[PDB]
């Protein structure tokens, strides 16, 4: 079910209002929300991302940190 | 020479404060920076006419061009297609408008700080005329002057300020009504009298037009002008020179600063720190 | 660019304040304003770039620039003053400074965290690489201002600055010149929420940059600590300090 974007969107519930990235942008980036804090992860690697950079986009930071993504490989 | 903009999605928690001439004052907590940040806005989600767009644009530009440590800095603007608002820093303690006009909240305010903030505002306004061509604020009042946590005072609301060119409340007008630099001196004198006195001038406003212009001034009475405050006559002279009928004799801000300096030589910073407590606890 | 230019003849009371890495800071009273501005001079291009940077980033937690002194005999940058000096005088000198309260140091840490958060939250962001306790500036009431942008490079990113914030945190909770050990003698157990601070300091100077804290997370986890205190101690510890000075 995690493949469906609606699953990521519904996992993005109770997202704090101070986050710099809208749930939709993360869902397009292929990430989901665990429910605890601001922890997010991609379905390809499972790598958990934190310490949000306000100016960095989710796609850019996923590419930089984990260039081994199958999702990014298909994207590229 | 660039002023960064602020998207509306970053800013959060719009809180109403007041409605000014150049906008509607509001406070907010900037979510991305985790800073409480105040704002002002003529309109909310209305077709943005080009006149007010140019007004706020030039306001932001003039605020960014000349910034002083004694004036409130500017953070940015939101160039939204439907909403216009100035994003400026929030000094937590606020302004002097309610500070000087709330007897229940502030029954007494110590004269050391009452005169030290005068030194700060004098320094700010004196700098404000040092940059060529001299700037005429045109709207310097008790509202515009605002204080941070430690009561360090900054001025804002430059919206109707008009730069001086050489190509030759309605009760706040000087007897001048040609832009004259001495209007700043007149505003400084009236706010100096308002600081210690804690009394609002003009307390029908129609007679003020023919009164202040001709020479009438707010009443001088012993209850609002007691001799207990030291250097009372000096500040009487300062204000009476400040709001003179015409610009020929009003002293330059350097002269007022020099005159006030011996008054402020009668204090120590320890006295200021002791006196902030009484004001900070009487407003509780 | 677009900054005021003033002549050197508008300065009086030339008094030494400090010698900065990017240029000395002179406590010089103005003439038209007559205030002891912090004129910066000795490099001419370096200080012009410095003035450009300070004009670029303008926050209450950074000392506002006030102009430049474009004169052939001497080039200077005008900022506000520091009556009580930097944090070095407050902490490294304890012979006559008897004690510094916990609320003061915690407020200093919160201010530094916020300042470098914005410094990393610009378009495009900025990196400091010159954040030290001597560089931190205390105003008339010990509010934090940040100066000496000489090592600040326009833009390893978000690592040196957060490491500097962590080491300065441990410094101002320890008052000891500097990996630093976090034992009870250096960090006594009387400090409220001590274990939180220990976790913070080990996280901040972590060897691996991947787990290195971001300033945003720093401020969002530190906010309850400053929420615990009140304004009364904030405004009274400074009074106690000044009274102990005399
Ligand atoms: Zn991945």
């Amino acid at each position: 079910a995690m493949y469906s974007e609606e699953a990521r969107l519904k996992s993005f519930q109770n997202w704090p209002d101070y986050a710099h990235l809208t749930p939709r942008e993360l869902a397009s980036a292929g990430l989901y929300y665990t429910g605890i804090g601001d922890q997010v992860q991609c379905f390809c690697c499972g790598g958990k991302l934190k310490n949000w950079e306000p100016c960095d986009r989710a796609w850019s930071e996923h590419r930089r940190h984990f260039p081994n993504c199958f999702f990014v490989l298909g994207r590229n | 020479s660039a002023l960064p903009t602020i998207p509306y999605h970053k800013l959060a928690d719009l809180r109403y404060l007041s409605r000014g001439a150049s906008g509607t004052v509001s406070s907010a907590r900037h979510a991305d920076w985790r800073v409480q940040v105040a704002v002002k806005h003529l309109h909310i989600h209305t077709p943005l006419l080009d006149s007010e767009r140019k007004d706020v644009l030039r306001e932001a530009e003039i605020l960014h061009k000349a910034r002083f440590s004694y004036i409130l800095p500017i953070l940015g603007i939101c160039n939204e297609p439907e909403f216009l608002g100035i994003v400026t820093e929030y000094m937590p303690n606020g302004s002097l408008n309610e500070l000087l006009h709330r007897k229940t909240e502030y029954p007494d305010v110590a004269w050391p700080l009452r005169f030290r903030i005068l030194h700060e505002i004098a320094l700010g306004v004196n700098y404000l005329h040092n940059m060529t061509p001299p700037l005429l604020h045109h709207d310097l009042k008790t509202q515009n002057i605002l204080l941070d946590n430690e009561f360090h005072v900054k001025i804002a609301d430059f919206g109707l300020s008009k730069w001086r060119m050489m190509s030759l409340t309605i009760i706040y007008m000087p007897p001048e009504n040609r832009a004259s630099i001495k209007h700043d001196i007149y505003s400084y004198a009236v706010i100096t009298w308002e600081v210690l006195s804690r009394k609002q001038p003009f307390e029908n406003p129609l007679q003020i037009m023919y009164s202040v212009s001709q020479g009438h001034r707010p009443v001088i009475n012993e209850e609002s002008l007691p001799y207990d405050i030291p250097h009372r006559a000096r500040m009487i002279s300062l204000i009476e020179s400040g709001w003179a009928q015409n610009p020929d004799e009003r002293p330059s801000f350097l002269k007022c600063l020099i005159e006030l300096e011996p008054v402020l030589r009668t204090f120590e910073e320890i006295t200021f720190l002791e006196a902030v407590i009484q004001l900070k606890k009487t407003k509780l």
